[PDB]
RNA sequence: GGUUGCGGCCAUAUCUACCAGAAAGCACCGUUUCCCGUCCGAUCAACUGUAGUUAAGCUGGUAAGAGCCUGACCGAGUAGUGUAGUGGGUGACCAUACGCGAAACUCAGGUGCUGCAAUCU
RNA sequence: GAAGACAUUGUCAGGUGGGGAGUUUGGCUGGGGCGGCACAUCUGUUAAACGAUAACGCAGAUGUCCUAAGGGGGGCUCAUGGAGAACAGAAAUCUCCAGUAGAACAAAAGGGUAAAAGCCCCCUUGAUUUUGAUUUUCAGUGUGAAUACAAACCAUGAAAGUGUGGCCUAUCGAUCCUUUAGUCCCUCGGAAUUUGAGGCUAGAGGUGCCAGAAAAGUUACCACAGGGAUAACUGGCUUGUGGCAGUCAAGCGUUCAUAGCGACAUUGCUUUUUGAUUCUUCGAUGUCGGCUCUUCCUAUCAUACCGAAGCAGAAUUCGGUAA
RNA sequence: GUGAUUUCUGCCCAGUGCUCUGAAUGUCAAAGUGAAGAAAUUCAACCAAGCGCGGGUAAACGGCGGGAGUAACUAUGACU
RNA sequence: GCCCUGAAAAUGGAUGGCGCUCAAGCGUGUUACCUAUACUCUACCGUCAGGGUUGAUAUGAUGCCCUGACGAGUAGGCAGG
RNA sequence: GUCGAAUUUGGGUAUAGGGGCGAAAGACUAAUCGAACCAUCUAGUAGCUGGUUCCUGCCGAAGUUUCCCUCAGGAUAGCAGAAGCUCGUAUCAGUUUUAUGAGGUAAAGCGAAUGAUUAGAGGUUCCGGGGUCGAAAUGACCUUGACCUAUUCUCAAACUUUAAAUAUGUAAGAAGUCCUUGUUACUUAAUUGAACGUGGACAUUUGAAUGAAGAGCUUUUAGUGGGCCAUUUUUGGUAAGCAGAACUGGCGAUGCGGGAUGAACCGAACGUAGAGUUAAGGUGCCGGAAUACACGCUCAUCAGACACCACAAAAGGUGUUAG
């Protein structure tokens, strides 16, 4: 038996964080032995029903798709359990935990009328995603992401760091203090001629004068997802902020 | 990447043939606009029965765009094109870089 | 059902039936690739000697 | 995957040297090539500009054209039951002569020389060259030489 | 554990620890030299070597039971200070098992060739017949064929029985602790008399 | 023959340690108005060859020196290798036949040669 | 009687529509699936001292980054060690001597580099225009990359000179369709003007299955052309493994190596295990087990005669001839 | 749909379906209306159903776990 | 060195069989002898190449004649029948 | 099993093919059903199996390169025949010698760099960590460790100063050499160079060896693109009549003498015959040919008898023979 598990993003986030989660709850206590692969890492039961049980450990904390496949060693006669060789092949949805993800048309139609520009939020047994500017949520399940499977924009490794000079609050909050207009300005441009960008953001009450966030800078960048092209170019924000330090 | 918003270089103008300066801006494609030829045939073709008559194109797998500049010049705004290479992030103008920093 | 990938044998024996022969060679080479500022002054040399032979010897 | 590159396989081929790195001496420079001279080639690492490919590591061809820093070389090479004729455009820090071909041009003042003097005198040219002949019968001495004996040695191991 | 016959005759290239390979068992055998390794050379004259005559592969193993087994038959006998075994072959060579395509580390090896000492013994002159002895009991541990010779040097110094005592009775050898320094002509002259003061004299 | 300028091959020319250097030449050296350049006339620029020295530089000599370099019936026709056998051996591998042939080691010697123009008891 | 300019029917237009129709559901591969990319590429090695060379061989890289990390000139020397200076220590700043690269050069590895190709300053656009010749993979076609010139216009430097992107080896893409720049030229064919449309020359929008289709499952109800090119059974080669037998002796056997046992090592046999391989059969060799019956083998449980013992007898253990 | 009788038929409206005496303008075709143009056209506003939001729905399809801390210690079919 | 022990497989069997013991065995040396479609010489066929020949041969110069070498073959090509 | 009812059954009549009917099996629908029977479109298509008709003469292959949703298939280059054309010692060559280049494997090296590795010794402390004299020291005095100097044992496919053999580049003269001096828009300070010439000189030893059933050039087109074996060099594998490569020879396509027997080994390549002599192997008999000659060894209650090849080992013998 065997449990491939694969992600196909280079840069692994949610891949060190199962990691983590798998010695806590300690799953691993049937493993004869771990490989590791190029885009994952693989581990071996020495029953069936050892691997079982660690798919359905999968299930509930990450969002996966799974078959299975077997092949002969033995043919065994007499008995005629002829002794296979099984295998589970594992795949992780590749959103990571605070991607720039442009929704297609028809999916975003389909949950809450959210605009197609969102982000993502938790990264859990269900990918939410959050529309910054208008506080949102949606939730997507493995069921309906592999039946057209489609990529992030960004990823985490293309954000930018910003110096926050205020911040406006409008005052409407879902839960964490919602659409507070913030008037910020890249490190790099700050000691040369004056240039300053003015955003909302769900960063209303974690976020204070004289402080860096990181995000992602639309402005400067030339994408070229289909889904990015078929836009209204002119309602695309310009800086999406992300996180704090 | 960035380029500056003045470059200077050759212009081929029938009164120039020298190096004059030019302004550079950034390529943008233009309207699909309709009653060209291709579209006019396409538009006869999808119509009856039938349903698609053309490919769709899906497996794409690029991720960038090549970066295309325009250099007007400003004697006798004669334009011309100019490539660039793969690159995620373009900008132009801002951030002269300076090496010595804290 | 795997296959033979990959071999050169047989293959020398097939180059030496007809021959490994040279190009051979020519008289009077093309003067394709060589420097063109050579070539415009060499056109006018051997123009001026198939005159300079026409007039004075006959 | 396999790899095909333009310098694949010249770890040791395109090495310097030992105890002859830096740059190089200037009588490379000063050196002068006309058409149709000989040249053998060798590819100096040092320059990267202007380099042959590595196939052409030590083959010999002919000037044919000579530019600003550099010189065209034709080369015969084969490929399946045909000779192709094959030119190249190498900086002059990769060219150097062949001595076989200027020891051609001294053994031919030689061959004026001894044609112009021997019809003076009128009789026996001789001009070619032999192969190295089997040699003639002569007379060895013993006169202060005794034929000193030998026989085979017995076994010692010394180890 | 594969007997030793799978892994007999050097059929592959060598193939040494290194930053390629990252990961080897540990050897067998650590412990090269035995008896009384601090002594001169003037002590024990006699030397006895145990030289292989098949191009084989030896086991680190095979080197380690070999190596106990011609020690407590000499110690019991003539004491255990008086000989000195110096085990002359290192196993690097490292060998490949497929544990069900390439192969795990699976141990280390020697690369033994012909005429190839493996063991040598530097004794006294009256302590032969238990040396000789002593390296017949190891002979049965090594696969192959391998034979004894006595050797005509003055122990470990590659200079023969007669050569050395000329060398030595004038003054031309000093002790550096285990084995002897020698005078050169070439040199300085200087510091050729802080070293040697009984020559020149 | 000494020196200077310009080089060629790039250790027989470098490296460590002492000693010697007539004549001229180099060099150290002396000043800060200008030209220029520095945190600093130290480096660089400029002015004087005057006030001073061969102490260093530089060339040369010594060392059973270190390195390098040519060699050799020095090791060695050894290790290797092409070709041939219904040759040996259970195999591993080794012999012979016709040919080619190293490196280390050992010993003996060597310690820059030269081109163009100038100038010197 | 109810109904009434509404419904109804006719045509076009959005929504819905496995109730139904049509099609598709990659390749390589120690069977096929799962994985992997050996499917485009790069470095070192395998590779057997020119070149060429394979496997799901080994150790690794790429789909980028850069108006400076591009181009030219000028200055200057680094890694590291030693000896010194308040706070100051193993690590801050300052100084001196040694310092053939042991540093750095955007990145994988391998070349290369010392009055530079490194570090620091000054000025910049050659990362530009017009098309040809050549090298590498190669059919001597494409695409990518590169080298050497010519005609122009420029950068830098006192000047020689170098510069047609990154010190060199990888970093990327056809027809059709859309689009922009260029001459502001050619055509819309009864004749003109203005709009629109079609052309020429040079770019971009992309095919990663990378010489480039637009594409989900299941069949234990199954079908046809075929393959022993290829699996499931016997035979064959092999012996890791499984089974069996030797040698050598450290030690156990209350005090003694071998009565009986035998650590650490090492040489073998066997084909009743199980693996490996795909040679024979897929126009079929009826594929478990038992019942029934004959013969063969010895590596011997019993019976015959013997040898040894830590064999007093009894009972037992070891070994020989022997099927 | 389940399958005589006796006896019971627990909790869950989130997903997917179904559904409604629910709010109003996010999406929003043809026809029609307005503006620019000499006109082909172009551009904007308006904009039915359905979707989307909100409510109901398990004898509809189906689903029924984990993690901490509670006056040393202890952690439940307790409680938070 | 030879030889013996080491040395155990299933129908009855294999230095090819018989059999061989100062060999009809192993090591080795000298001569004689046996025979392939191979080599040497001659005849015969054919193919190929180099040649001679106007007199007729009432004929064939698509013929007659001279000298020399050569001959395997599936797939396939051409030629005379 | 059931036998008075959801019973059995005649005749009439209704339901027809993507349709019927079904107390539900994908059952039945004229011996036909996971979609009938009959005719036509139809000689449907196939990269997949089977067959493919007369003789002789002559020449005679391929399983390899690049590309393809390509791997049971084609295009393309290769090998092959045919038809020839221009000419007839042209100048060529699977070869060697002389001269001259190029390379980093075999070996070698570690008191040579990088990287592993053994053993003691000589040193060094304002400066690793432990005892002692110690109020303490940047004191003395032991031990354990680090470094350091001179030595020592052993290594390397991805380490190297050095560096073979075998292979491989070119040259070995007529288009060549030398003297005189014309041309130009290139080049030079300069009729200085450059490149091409005019005119004269220099011939059979006109520039090493051997061979040349001719040399050069073109057009067109068949089959093939499943290969396998052996020696030496080699990769994965414990190993394989296994998998994957390098140079040459071979079988496939090919008989004949020999290995009893066999696609591949050893001899040797073929028109029909006669005579002669041999190759590889053989000469007790089957069997053509010496139960020849000569010097020794071995006696086996499993002898031994011929390469590829049809097997045997470590270890022991006062069996015997020579050292």
């Amino acid at each position: 038996a065997t449990v491939q598990i694969r992600q196909k993003v280079p840069h692994k986030r949610t891949f060190l964080f199962l990691e983590q989660l798998i010695l806590k709850h300690n799953a691993h206590v049937d493993t004869i032995s771990i490989s590791e692969a190029k885009d994952g890492l693989d581990f071996f039961y020495a029953q069936k029903n050892h691997a079982v049980k660690m798919i359905d450990f999968l299930n509930a904390v990450v969002p996966i798709k799974h078959k299975k496949s077997e092949e002969l060693i033995s043919q065994d006669t007499h008995t005629g359990a002829s002794t296979y060789k099984f295998s589970y092949s594992v795949e992780i949805v590749p959103i990571c935990k605070d991607d720039l993800v442009v929704l297609p048309k028809k999916l975003a139609k389909s949950m809450g009328n959210i605009s197609q520009f969102v982000l993502c939020s938790k990264i859990s047994n269900t990918v939410q995603f959050m529309d910054p500017t208008t506080l949102q949520t949606a939730d997507l399940s493995p069921s309906v992401y592999w039946r057209a499977p489609f990529n992030a924009l960004a990823d985490v490794t293309q954000l930018v760091e910003f110096i926050v000079l205020d911040v406006d609050s409008t005052g409407i909050s879902r839960g964490n203090r919602v659409l507070a207009d913030i008037t910020v300005a890249r490190t790099s441009d700050l000691g040369v001629n004056d240039q300053v960008y003015y955003v909302r953001s769900h960063l209303g009450g974690i976020c204070h004068a004289g402080d860096s966030v990181m995000g992602y800078f639309i402005a400067n960048s030339n994408y070229n997802s289909d889904l990015f092209d078929g836009l209204n170019i002119d309602y695309v924000p310009d800086v999406v902020l992300v996180k704090k330090l | 990447v960035n380029v500056p918003k003045t470059r200077k270089t050759y212009c081929k103008g029938k009164t120039c043939r020298k190096h004059t300066q030019h302004k550079v801006t950034q390529y943008k494609a233009g309207k699909a606009s309709l009653f060209a030829q291709g579209k006019r045939r396409y538009d006869r073709k999808q119509s009856g029965f039938g349903g698609q008559t053309k490919p769709v194109f899906h497996k794409k797998a690029k991720t960038t765009k090549k970066v295309v500049l325009r250099l007007e010049c400003v004697k006798c705004k004669t334009r011309a094109q100019l490539t660039l290479k793969r690159c995620k992030h373009f900008e132009l103008g801002g951030e002269k870089k300076q090496k010595g920093q804290a | 059902a795997k296959s033979k990938n990959h071999t050169a044998h047989n293959q020398t024996r097939k180059a030496h039936r007809n021959g490994i022969k040279k190009p051979k060679t020519y008289k009077y080479p093309s003067l394709k690739g060589v420097d063109p500022k050579f070539r415009r002054n060499h056109k006018h040399a051997l123009h001026g000697t198939a005159k300079a032979l026409a007039a004075a010897k006959k | 995957g396999k790899s095909h590159g333009y310098r694949s396989r010249t770890r040791y081929m395109f090495q310097r040297d030992f105890r002859k790195h830096g740059a190089v001496h200037l009588s490379t420079y000063l050196k002068v090539y006309k058409v149709g001279d000989i040249v053998d080639i060798k590819a100096n690492g040092s320059i990267q500009k202007g380099m042959p490919h590595k196939f052409y590591q030590g083959k010999t061809g002919v000037v044919y054209n000579v530019t600003k820093s550099s010189v065209g070389v034709i080369i015969n090479k084969m490929v399946g039951n045909r000779y192709l004729e094959k030119r190249l455009n190498l900086r002059v820090e990769h060219i150097k002569h062949s001595k076989c071909r200027q020891e051609f041009l001294e053994r031919v003042k030689a061959n004026a020389a001894k044609r112009a003097e021997a019809k003076a005198q009128g009789v026996a040219v001789q001009l070619k060259r032999q192969p190295a002949q089997p040699r003639e019968s002569r007379i060895v001495s013993t006169e202060g030489n005794v034929p000193q004996t030998l026989a085979p040695v017995p076994y010692e191991t010394f180890i | 554990r594969r007997p030793a016959r799978c892994y007999r005759y050097q059929k592959n290239k060598p193939y040494p620890k290194s930053r390629y390979n990252r990961a080897v068992p540990d050897s067998k055998i650590r412990i090269y030299d035995l008896g009384k390794k601090k002594a001169t050379v003037d002590e024990f004259p006699l030397c006895v070597h145990l030289v292989s005559n098949e191009l084989e592969q030896l086991s680190s193993e095979a080197l380690e039971a070999a190596r106990i087994c011609a020690n407590k038959y000499m110690t019991t006998v003539s004491g255990r200070d008086a000989f000195h075994l110096r085990v002359r072959v290192h196993p690097f060579h490292v060998l490949r098992i497929n544990k069900m395509a390439w192969g795990k580390p699976h141990g280390l090896a020697a690369r033994v060739d012909i005429g190839q000492i493996i063991f040598s013994v530097r004794t006294k002159d009256s302590n032969k017949d238990v040396v000789v002895e002593g390296l017949r009991r190891a002979r049965y541990k090594f696969p192959g064929q391998q034979k004894i010779i006595l050797s005509k040097k003055w122990g470990f110094t590659n200079l023969d029985r007669p050569e050395y005592l000329k060398k030595r009775e004038a003054g031309e050898v000093k002790d550096d602790g285990a084995f002897v320094k020698f005078l050169s002509k070439k040199g300085s002259l200087e510091n050729n008399i802080r070293e040697f003061p009984e020559y020149f004299a």
